[PDB]
């Protein structure tokens, strides 16, 4: 049992794409307590 | 320190700033601003009781939250700072009274079988047939009136021999401790 | 969480809290504004014998 | 006690010519209150840095607080294996004739809204017990015995079985054992008159069944009377609570 | 289950008692090791101070526990070792002592950690109605019997065991008078047979 | 603080198990009260009540169980001069069931438990030897119809 800064469960994940429409998403973002980046991509 | 705040009136004297309890724990504080007597409970809410079938059989449970009043058990469990998996377990259309707080997930049914899960104060509760739990009244057994009357009587004619099973305990397993091995092995210090 | 096992068997369990947790802080001191004098206090033409 | 010296000859005996009929009241406990305790609450409730202190502790709570749940466990079977005797509820009979006695005392009645006896009713009125929440909520000004107990995770559970349900044991017992005999627990109820029934358990005392129909109504007054001692052992500031 | 709990009452007892080796208990380090390779003489005495004390309660828990399950163990073995001397070695009069019904025999096996008992008992199966009277007044003396009840099918009356239907006619022998047959209350008439 | 509050909650803990024990040992005698005496007749001396127990009536109460024993109790004891036996014409004569018993002038057979004088039959006696061995015989006619 360990209590520390976890990610909940079926928690609200916040979801940006880059799709040429035309339109790349690189916005600023709040860091709180740390962060949970997930990427999926074909070519790095 | 930390809770829920409640606005109340305790009458605390001109120069008081918080009133304890016999647990010496905060009841109250005082504002330093409003000067307005505030009141001070415990986020947390022992008193909930899961009622569940066996986990390899349905991740489905139930909910009793204990000597509650259904329509104040969302400020009771504060509902509103919980994640909505809890909050759909704080109201709904499953929600059945009983004298021991009442019950949020299981159906309640007007028919009486004998229980597999004990809820109290004569509710019990069971998971049927799609699947759900259920809770329901406990039955106490089978109503039989026996016949009666002054000159009437009853005799067999026929008997059975019956044989029971009964399993008494005798004895358990004998331990032994050693202290030194237990507390530190191998340390002369 | 409670019973130490990833396996619940069926029946009715207590359950510690482990639902609710704080998010905001709450500070509220008296309204007094007034700096304190640590320029007399401190750093003063004399002070007094031990 | 009493000073009492016996006579005592080699050709002397005593022999009764007359009995009596006694009505003994036995208190016995059966369970205790079903308690259970949240450490988090009791130890250090709504305290972060306590509780992850206090999980360095170990194993030292939930070997706590399994104990508790095989105390209730065990009230509630103590419970159900005092009361739950028979299986077969038996209805309490319409009509009265047990030759002359009468259980009216003893018997449930209808009229009051609780299903219980009178001497039950007396005995749940001679225990005194030492909430909801909800009450503790609301402004009080001075918190209770029972609420400050609750706030530190020391609630109390309710027993399984409601007053109700073992009244209801307790009468199909009273009532199996009244209109069966001994019959009843031992298979199928077997119905019988009560004064042949007298007549089976003066026959198990020792003495023949004749002395029984002869000093049958004086029998029934014998009873009557000695269950209204009970009334007088209960309502008048009894101790034996 | 009956024995199988008691097992898994002296099983989980021991495991928890090892898995509370790591804790704290308020030290640096649940280890010995840790605490004795890290700080010195005087600095590692309050750690392992702490380590001892938290260990010492633990086994006395542990000990208390064990005793606590001791007494409940050695009271059921007192209930077996009376069910087997009134039971086994004997026959018993108790209601619902040895089995449901009238207790005719038991066998004893063993088993582990414990006994088992079979309770052969005997239990009425189909009983019947009758209609019955305390007493028969034969010339104006009652005739009261000694072994069993008066019953009637409708028409004749007979002598009956009380726990098995065995008709037999009104005989001197079955009954014994007593007094007037006046004052019995339900003392119907009839005819005895002397031999 | 946090050891101590745990050391109050084991010695809690502790107390309540102890408590436990003692009323589930009131539970099993209470039990045992309502199987032996409540669904029977119990021939065990003091079990339900003080005398020959003949009846148990069973109530519940506030965590707990309480029994009316309905008992039989000997009222009016009175004297007798009683014998062992009766030489009738050379044989003894033991009483089946109850005692000789003698008002000063006639004997009679008597229940154990209740003064019900009966004539002296052969029905309600049996020979055994002859009386010269029995000590305290008396000596009296024995009638036979
Ligand atoms: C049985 O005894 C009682 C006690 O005297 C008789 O009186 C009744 O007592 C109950 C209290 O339990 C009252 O509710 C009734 O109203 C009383 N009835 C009367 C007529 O006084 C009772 O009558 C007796 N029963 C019988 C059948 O004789
Ligand atoms: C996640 O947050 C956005 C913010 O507006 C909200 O619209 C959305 O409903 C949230 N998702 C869930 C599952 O609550
Ligand atoms: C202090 O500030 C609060 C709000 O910031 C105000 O309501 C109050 O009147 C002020 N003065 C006091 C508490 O003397
Ligand atoms: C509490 O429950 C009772 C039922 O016993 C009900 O009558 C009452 O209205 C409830 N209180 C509320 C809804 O505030
Ligand atoms: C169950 O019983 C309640 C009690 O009044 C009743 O209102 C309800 O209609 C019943 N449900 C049925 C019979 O399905
Ligand atoms: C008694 O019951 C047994 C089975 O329980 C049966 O085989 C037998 O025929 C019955 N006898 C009578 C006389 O009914
Ligand atoms: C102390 O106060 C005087 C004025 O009273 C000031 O000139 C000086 O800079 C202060 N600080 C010192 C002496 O370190
Ligand atoms: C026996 O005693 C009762 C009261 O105890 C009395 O009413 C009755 O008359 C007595 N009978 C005899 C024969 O002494
Ligand atoms: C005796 O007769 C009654 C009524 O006719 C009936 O209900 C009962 O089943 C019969 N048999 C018994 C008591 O064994
Ligand atoms: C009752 O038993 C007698 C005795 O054998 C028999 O003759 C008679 O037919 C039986 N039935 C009735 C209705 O009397
Ligand atoms: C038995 O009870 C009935 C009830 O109707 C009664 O008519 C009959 O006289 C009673 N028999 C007696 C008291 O011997
Ligand atoms: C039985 O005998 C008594 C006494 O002679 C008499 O009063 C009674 O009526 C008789 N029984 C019947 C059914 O005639
Ligand atoms: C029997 O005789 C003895 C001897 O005098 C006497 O004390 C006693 O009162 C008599 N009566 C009894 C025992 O009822
Ligand atoms: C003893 O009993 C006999 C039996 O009838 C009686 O005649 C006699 O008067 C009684 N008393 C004495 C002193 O014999
Ligand atoms: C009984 O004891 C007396 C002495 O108190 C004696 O005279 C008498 O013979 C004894 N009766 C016997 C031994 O039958
Ligand atoms: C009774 O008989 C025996 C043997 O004949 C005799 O010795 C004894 O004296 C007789 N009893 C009396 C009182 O005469």
């Amino acid at each position: 049992l360990s209590q520390g800064y976890f990610l909940p469960f079926y928690s609200n994940i916040s979801w940006y794409y880059a799709l040429t429409e035309k339109r790349v998403d690189n916005p600023i973002l709040d860091f709180k307590d740390g962060i949970y980046f997930a990427a999926t991509e074909k070519s790095n | 320190g930390t809770g829920v705040l409640t606005e109340s009136n305790k009458k605390f004297l001109p120069f008081q700033q918080f009133g304890r309890d016999i647990a010496d724990t905060t009841d109250a504080v005082r504002d330093p601003q409003t000067l307005e007597i505030l009141d001070i409970t415990p986020c947390s809410f022992g008193g909930v009781s899961v009622i569940t079938p066996g986990t390899n059989a349905s991740n489905q449970v139930a909910v009793l939250y204990q000597d509650v009043n259904c329509t104040e058990v969302p400020v009771a469990i504060h509902a509103d700072q919980l994640t909505p998996t809890w909050r759909v377990y704080s109201t709904g259309s499953n929600v059945f009274q009983t004298r021991a707080g009442c019950l949020i997930g299981a159906e309640h049914v007007n028919n009486s079988y004998e229980c597999d899960i004990p809820i109290g104060a004569g509710i019990c509760a069971s998971y049927q047939t799609s699947q759900s739990i259920i809770a329901y009244t406990m039955s106490l057994g089978a109503e039989n009136s026996v016949a009666y009357s002054n000159n009437s009587i009853a005799i067999p004619t026929n008997f059975t021999i019956s044989v029971t099973t009964e399993i008494l305990p005798v004895s358990m397993t004998k331990t032994s401790v050693d202290c030194t091995m237990y507390i530190c092995g191998d340390s002369t210090e | 969480c409670t019973l130490k096992s990833f396996t619940v068997e069926k029946g009715i369990y207590q359950t510690s809290n482990f639902r609710v947790q704080p998010t905001d802080s709450i500070v509220r001191f008296p309204n007094i504004t007034n700096l304190c004098p640590f320029g007399e206090v401190f750093n003063a033409t004399t002070f007094a014998s031990v | 006690g009493a000073e009492n010296s016996v006579a005592y000859s080699n050709n002397s005996i005593a022999i009764p010519t007359n009995f009596t009929i006694s009505v003994t009241t036995e208190i016995l406990p059966v369970s205790m209150t079903k308690t259970s305790v949240d450490c988090t609450m009791y130890i250090c409730g709504d305290s972060t840095e306590c509780s992850n202190l206090l999980l360095q502790y170990g194993s030292f709570c939930t070997q706590l607080n399994r104990a508790l749940t095989g105390i209730a466990v065990e009230q509630d079977k103590n419970t159900q294996e005092v009361f739950a005797q028979v299986k077969q509820i038996y209805k309490t009979p319409q009509i009265k004739d047990f030759g002359g006695f009468n259980f009216s005392q003893i018997l449930p009645d209808p009229s009051k809204p609780s299903k219980r006896s009178f001497i039950e009713d007396l005995l749940f009125n001679k225990v005194t017990l030492a909430k909801q929440y909800g009450d503790c909520l609301g402004d009080i000004a001075a918190r209770d015995l029972i609420c400050a107990q609750k706030f530190n995770g020391l609630t109390v559970l309710p027993p399984l079985l409601t007053d109700e349900m073992i009244a209801q044991y307790t009468s199909a017992l009273l009532a199996g054992t009244i209109t069966s005999g001994w019959t009843f627990g031992a298979g199928a109820a077997l119905q019988i008159p009560f004064a042949m029934q007298m007549a089976y358990r003066f026959n198990g005392i020792g003495v023949t069944q004749n002395v029984l129909y002869e000093n049958q109504k004086l029998i029934a007054n014998q009873f009557n009377s000695a269950i209204g001692k009970i009334q007088d052992s209960l309502s008048s500031t009894a101790s034996a609570l | 289950g009956k024995l199988q709990d008691v097992v898994n009452q002296n099983a989980q007892a021991l495991n928890t008692l090892v898995k509370q080796l790591s804790s704290n208990f308020g030290a640096i380090s649940s280890v010995l090791n840790d605490i004795l390779s890290r700080l010195d003489k005087v600095e590692a005495e309050v750690q392992i101070d702490r380590l001892i004390t938290g260990r010492l309660q633990s086994l006395q828990t542990y000990v208390t526990q064990q005793l606590i399950r001791a007494a409940e163990i050695r009271a059921s073995a007192n209930l077996a070792a009376t069910k087997m001397s009134e039971c086994v070695l004997g026959q018993s009069k108790r209601v619902d002592f040895c089995g449901k019904g009238y207790h005719l025999m038991s066998f004893p096996q063993s088993a582990p950690h414990g006994v088992v008992f079979l309770h052969v008992t005997y239990v009425p199966a189909q009983e019947k109605n009758f209609t019955t009277a305390p007493a028969i007044c034969h010339d104006g003396k009652a005739h009261f019997p000694r072994e069993g009840v008066f019953v009637s099918n409708g028409t004749h009356w007979f002598v009956t065991q009380r726990n098995f239907y065995e008709p037999q006619i009104i005989t001197t022998d079955n009954t014994f008078v007593s007094g007037n047959c006046d004052v019995v209350i339900g003392i119907v008439n009839n005819t005895v047979y002397d031999p």
